[PDB]
């Protein structure tokens, strides 16, 4: 099994085929396609990913190859130890990681970095939140007015 | 922003449009027709509302309408050449499609829907929603009405090739309404009305112009061998035309087709196949009548009224010395149970039913019988084979094997039951007994010590 | 400067698989973060259709003021995921008690947690039996004299719809002239098809008999009663009525939809030893009442339980777990019975024809059980 | 200690499955000749849904049957008619309403009410 | 303007005139018996009530066909079960549930189940 891809900027990273069937978009691309005499170990160019976050998902499908997929629990802050240790990163490429996650439909990938997200959103006050990720600020404050009124409560 | 929205639908009906008609497609191209419709779905200028889906419905029906003009000109064994290579170029076609346009199979499918309106379907559900736009269209009338003629090949056409035929049921299988509901039992809603209904009607005739036809030159003892192969035929044209929820139907109505509504000269036919000591036509017959209900008890009463017809047939060669002759009337009535007894024993299965045939009926030439009737006396019965019994069990000679004391007394436990009237046999028995006891006119005193046994098992 | 002034703000499909890993507490914060996010709100808000219970056992027992369950339900309502609609919570027979009766304080307090727009029965039983938290596995404990209670937490469901009553009694003045029934939805209902009446303080000569007649007024129907007789009530969200400690009258549940399917078993005084309870049980289970989004409830009377079979408890809990492997279980002991023999279902419906007036209805002595399938 | 079995499912589906009846051949027993075309029921449903078939059905022997609405009656306000005797539904448009009430207040069909008044426009 | 008209009280008044047109035997076509005490039904509505009467009342001319069930059915399960056929209502009794119960699989009648039962007490 060897498959290799390419990334945004022209790099080629050579991965495993069942590590990349770990993302369903991939793998539908490599099974409903793939029946065929393959160009000769030609890459499959991503071009909305660069080199270096294809290190960070490739590097998280290497240690989480062993999941069996099973599912539908109440939500919850287990987030195994590898996956922060991994998540350590600065703001800005955790944001990409959502999108490289989003765009190879990684549901494990996925899973685990928006609850981070979820984590730092956790114990913050609505409006602080803001100065963290810069939102903008708007519609009819009477909306708001009247919208965010419907609540609090319990 | 960085997508746009009309820049898109001017190459990816570029590939989109090659993917169809099927072209191997490198994967290098696959990544670059998602990219597009991933950027497509993702941003605010706003997934442009839901113009892709309606540009995604104008293109299949225009491979599906531009594609039907060639075609509809076309007679048998051509539109099943036609609906079976064109329906795997659109099948595999149109799931590359499904996962070309994920991004708007995921979100918007499942938020357009499940919300506010309908008409919103899943791209490869959707396919198979517009592939109703070739189907009611040619087919429906030109494909069912031609694959029957190729079924139709039963009669001597080898060489069915199956695989035209394999393709249109699975087709019509696969067809099954996809339309609302949600995506959860079976789908063979378009398999009724087009290749079942109007399959069966059309297999009722080929075996009514058969049937018909074959017991009016033929004798009924190979309509009763044709059956056998015809009604198993058509249970091995199951399972290469198929998706089966038709063998437990197609079954019963190719039974009565053949013989239900024929058991008119079947009873006729059983009345010359039993004078006969034919034994494997009857195997045959009862299987062919237990598969059918109703009417396996009625070719159970001429069985019932042919031992009786037989049984008073051979007592009566016995002649006249069966009265003065204890073993003949023992020995005669016990052959008639002898071969009919494997009539119902080898032929009709073993039938708990069809021992009751063997039984009782045989109660009717042994109380009122022949012989009896002559020296009239019912009781008579009882007493001629009360001799028998005491006869062998005597001192004699000598009692030749050990065996046969056993076997004979066996045999004679079986025609004891059927005597309907014990009375006489104790009186009979015991008179003689005593001559027997006084004198130790018996060899093997535990032989008679078993009969009491055997009696004691009866009454 | 990151990414996500885009991606945040823009992605819907990244602000929704976000705004469900929060307590529903924390869901209601971040509604007013921006215009998109209250949209992402709205629709994981809707995505709940599943019943969430808290409850109150006896190993905290915390030698501090403070009713028991009013310390569980602090701490457990920050982390809930559903936001409660309607609410039935029941509390054993000391722990409304200060000073003789002090009722107000400890009611109020479970009032004032729960949201304004919730809707709110307070019943107060003499003995509360619960399932714990955690999945539906959990082992039924029966629990006599001792604080115990629990809270059942009713999220907003497509097409059912609950509606609390309550019909308090008089001095002197009329029954019930025909509206209460309509107000409610007691009648004229097509669709009511489980109703769990309640009734407190019957020991007075005609409110004995006020729950005989204002029962048949809504009976007859192809409905479901349970419950029975309780002490007293401490909580009901009417908003026009400070409600009167010393006055009867009938509360409970109607309710309605068009996929509640029920489920009633009576266990009389021919059941008495384990597998006599299990063969009652295995009737239940007949009635093909699926397993999922189900919640039981268990009706029994005082004398029945450690005194009435010999020397054992929780005998009628572990059997229904015996039988039915993850349903909850929530019931209360108390000095009346009311239920029959009946299952109603989306399609068949199995009456008792009980031909002489209503004698199917109050038993006494005796435990009734429910499958109430709230959901589909 | 006698219990009772009602079922809220059953008239629904013998009703639908004797609809499909009425649409494949076996077991209809009567045919409706109108304006020219034909129309095949049963014998037991007509005489249920409403009076002028009532008061025309009984007495008369079994067998092959004519039963033709003379003139009065049109096809477009018959067609609704039968399918609402058999399925319970019915399919009005603003260009069916005026037959199928003229319909209705002839053939006197029950459990149809007069809601078919305001329902346009 | 397809507004569509749906009547809740369409059918069970359908299938209560059915009954009323059996009892004073108004166009009754079919004669079943059972053991031996004459009943009166309707030939469409046992052709879709039950699964049995769909394959021993087609195929047959308009003459009125007479059929018999075997002794394995009796007449104390069939009246409870031919007045549900018709009224959708089946009265259940001690001596009733056995055979009331054996008649169902004999015949497969539909929109009844037969797992239901076992929950009486009796």
């Amino acid at each position: 099994p060897s498959i290799k891809l390419q990334s945004s900027d022209g790099e080629i990273f050579e991965v495993d085929v069942e590590i990349a069937k770990q993302s369903v978009t991939i793998k539908t691309m490599l099974e409903d396609l793939g029946m065929d005499d393959e160009g000769d170990d030609d890459p499959v160019p991503l071009p909305n990913v660069n080199a270096a976050i294809l290190k960070k998902v490739i590097q998280w499908c290497t240690h989480h190859k062993d999941d069996p997929p099973p599912n539908k629990e109440k939500r919850t802050d287990d987030i195994p130890v590898w996956d922060q240790e991994f998540l350590k990163v600065d703001q800005g490429t955790l944001f990409e990681l959502i999108l490289a996650a989003n765009y190879l439909d990684i549901k494990g990938l996925l899973d685990v970095t928006c609850k981070t997200v979820a984590n730092m959103i956790k114990g913050k006050t609505p409006e602080e939140i803001r100065k963290t990720f810069n939102i903008k600020n708007d519609f009819t404050e009477e909306e708001e007015a009247q919208v965010g009124s419907t609540q609090f409560c319990l | 922003k960085q997508i746009g929205l009309d820049q898109i639908w001017d190459d990816l009906r570029a590939g989109i449009q090659q993917v169809y008609t099927r072209q191997s497609m490198a994967k290098s191209r696959y990544m670059e027709l998602y990219t597009h419709v991933y950027n497509y779905c993702t941003s605010v200028h706003q997934f442009v509302g839901l113009e892709l889906y309606k540009r995604l419905k104008e293109f299949l029906k225009n491979y599906l309408t531009n594609l039907l003009k060639d075609g509809e000109d076309l007679m048998d064994e051509s539109v099943l050449k036609f609906y079976t290579q064109q329906w795997e170029d659109y099948r595999f076609s149109s799931k590359v499609l499904n996962g070309i346009c994920a991004y708007l199979n995921r979100h918007w499918v499942r938020r357009e829907c499940d919300e506010g309106r309908k008409g919103i379907y899943e791209i490869y559900s959707l396919a198979l929603v517009t592939w109703r736009d070739c189907l009611f269209r040619p087919l429906n009338k030109q494909v069912t009405n031609a694959v029957l003629k190729l079924i139709e090949k039963e009669r001597n056409g080898e060489t069915i090739n199956t695989r035209l035929i394999s393709g249109v049921v699975q087709s019509y299988v696969e067809l099954g309404l996809n339309e609302d509901d949600a995506f959860a039992g079976p789908t063979l809603t378009v398999y009724k009305e087009s290749f079942e209904s109007q399959f069966l009607a059309d297999t009722e005739r080929f075996y009514t112009r058969e049937s018909t036809e074959f017991l009016q030159q033929n004798p009924v003892t190979e309509y009763m061998k044709k059956a056998e192969a015809r009604l198993l035929e058509e249970q091995r044209r199951v399972q290469v035309y198929l998706h089966e929820s038709t063998q437990d139907e197609l079954a019963r109505k190719c039974e009565q087709v053949l013989i239900e509504k024929h058991l008119e000269i079947f009873h006729t036919e059983f009345q010359n196949l039993l004078d006969a000591d034919k034994n494997e036509d009857l195997g045959r017959m009862y299987n062919l009548v237990s598969r059918i209900q109703d009417g396996l008890g009625e070719l159970k009463k001429l069985l019932e009224t042919h031992i009786h017809n037989q049984g008073l047939a051979a007592i009566e060669k016995c002649g006249e010395a069966a009265l003065n002759d204890p073993k003949m009337y023992v020995q005669t009535v016990l052959d008639v149970h002898k071969k009919y007894n494997a009539l119902v024993m080898s032929a009709f299965n073993n039938d708990a039913g069809f021992v009751a045939a063997l039984d009782k009926a045989c109660g009717r030439f042994i109380n009122n019988n022949a012989v009896t009737k002559m020296a009239q006396s019912s009781s008579k019965s009882p007493e001629l084979l009360a001799r028998y019994c005491d006869s062998l069990l005597k001192k004699s000679s000598k009692n030749p094997e050990e065996a046969e004391l056993e076997d004979t007394l066996n045999q004679v436990m079986v025609v004891f039951k059927y005597i309907e009237d014990k009375d006489v046999f104790q009186k009979f028995y015991a008179k003689m007994l005593a001559k027997r006891l006084v004198h130790q006119n018996s060899a093997s005193d535990d032989a008679e010590a078993s009969m009491i046994s055997k009696l004691k098992q009866a009454c | 400067d990151p990414r996500s002034t885009f991606v945040l703000s823009n992605l819907a499909e990244v602000v929704e698989r976000v705004l469900t890993f929060l307590p529903a507490k924390a869901l209601l914060r971040v509604a007013c973060v921006c215009r998109l996010w209250r949209e992402c709100v709205r629709r994981v808000l809707r995505t709940h259709r599943s019943v969430t219970w808290i409850s109150a056992g006896l190993a905290e027992a915390g030698h501090l003021e403070g009713h028991c369950l009013v310390r569980v339900v602090a701490e457990e309502l920050e982390n809930v995921r559903i936001l409660p609609h309607t609410v039935l919570y029941m509390a054993d027979s000391e722990t409304f008690i200060s000073l003789e009766e002090t009722s107000m304080e400890t009611a109020l307090a479970l009032e004032k947690l729960f949201p304004k727009q919730c809707q709110v029965l307070g019943i107060v039983t003499p003995g509360i039996v619960v399932t714990p938290m955690g999945s539906g596995s959990n082992r039924p404990q029966e629990i006599e004299i001792g604080e115990s209670g629990f809270a059942l937490l009713f999220p907003q469901i497509e097409g059912i719809k609950i509606q609390p009553f309550h019909f308090i009694k008089d001095p002197k003045n009329l029954t019930l002239e025909r509206h209460q029934l309509t107000e409610v939805g007691l009648l004229d209902n097509p669709e009511l098809r489980v109703v769990l009446v309640f009734g407190y303080n019957c020991c007075k000569v005609g409110a004995s008999n006020y729950l005989q007649q204002v029962v048949s007024t809504f009976s007859d129907m192809n409905i479901i009663l349970a419950g029975g007789q309780v002490d007293n009530l401490s909580s009901l969200t009417s908003e026009k009525n400070p409600l009167d400690i010393d006055a009867s009258g009938v509360v409970g549940l109607s309710f309605s939809g068009h996929r509640i399917q029920s489920a009633t078993v009576l266990l009389n005084e021919d059941v008495s030893d384990e597998k006599t309870a299990e063969a009652a049980m295995q009737r239940l289970k007949a009635a093909n009442i699926p397993e999922h989004n189900t919640i039981g409830f268990m009706f029994a009377c005082v004398g029945r339980g450690f005194q009435y079979y010999r020397a054992k408890g929780n005998v009628e809990a572990d059997a229904f777990r015996k039988f039915f492997p993850s349903v909850p279980l929530f019931g209360f002991f108390g000095n009346g019975e009311i239920g029959c023999d009946r299952i109603v279902t989306g399609n068949f419906i199995l009456r008792k024809c009980n031909e002489v007036k209503d004698d199917d209805l109050f038993h006494s002595y005796t435990t009734i059980m429910a499958l109430i399938h709230l959901g589909s | 200690s006698v219990f009772a079995y009602e079922s809220s499912v059953h008239s629904t589906n013998v009703l639908l499955s004797l609809n499909d009846q009425r649409k494949k051949d076996v077991l209809c027993d009567v045919t409706i000749f109108v304006e020219g075309q034909r129309f095949r029921a049963h014998r037991s449903v007509l005489a249920a849904c409403s009076s002028y078939f009532h008061s025309r059905i009984v007495g008369q022997a079994d067998g092959e049957l004519n039963i033709t609405l003379p003139e009065e009656v049109t096809v477009k306000g018959f067609e609704p008619l039968i399918q609402f005797a058999y399925t319970a539904k019915l399919i009005l448009s603003k260009e069916n309403v005026d037959e199928v009430c003229k319909c209705v207040e002839f053939l006197s069909v029950h459990n149809i009410e007069e809601s078919c008044f305001q329902f346009l426009k």
